[PDB]
């Protein structure tokens, strides 16, 4: 029981510090706000 | 020249709708015409100030 508890609070933490760190494995999501940002720029653009 | 209110303008032939305030967009002396990024017009110098 002991040592589960501490591997689980370690890997939490190293989630943490990951998700902290510059790393950008959120990258799908900012897929989403993207496309659309961009497909609205192109519909908006295409005024002129 | 009225500010603040939704009016029909016109300025130097150029007809828009909107509404007119202050800017801070430093204009340099030769330019006249602020465009967004659709090439609509959004800024503007009156000719008479
Ligand atoms: C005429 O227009 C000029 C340029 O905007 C301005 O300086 C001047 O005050 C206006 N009125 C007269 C009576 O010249």
């Amino acid at each position: 029981q002991k040592l589960i508890a501490n591997q689980f609070n370690s890997a939490i933490g190293k989630i943490q510090d990951s998700l902290s760190s510059t790393a950008s494995a959120l990258g799908k999501l900012q897929d989403v706000v993207n496309q659309n940002a961009q497909a609205l720029n192109t519909l908006v653009k295409q005024l002129s | 020249l009225v500010k603040n209110k939704c009016v029909n303008f016109n300025f130097n032939g150029l007809t828009g709708t909107g509404v007119l305030t202050e800017s801070n967009k430093k204009f340099l002396p030769f330019q006249q015409f602020g465009r967004d990024i659709a090439d609509t017009t959004d800024a503007v110098r009156d000719p008479q100030t």
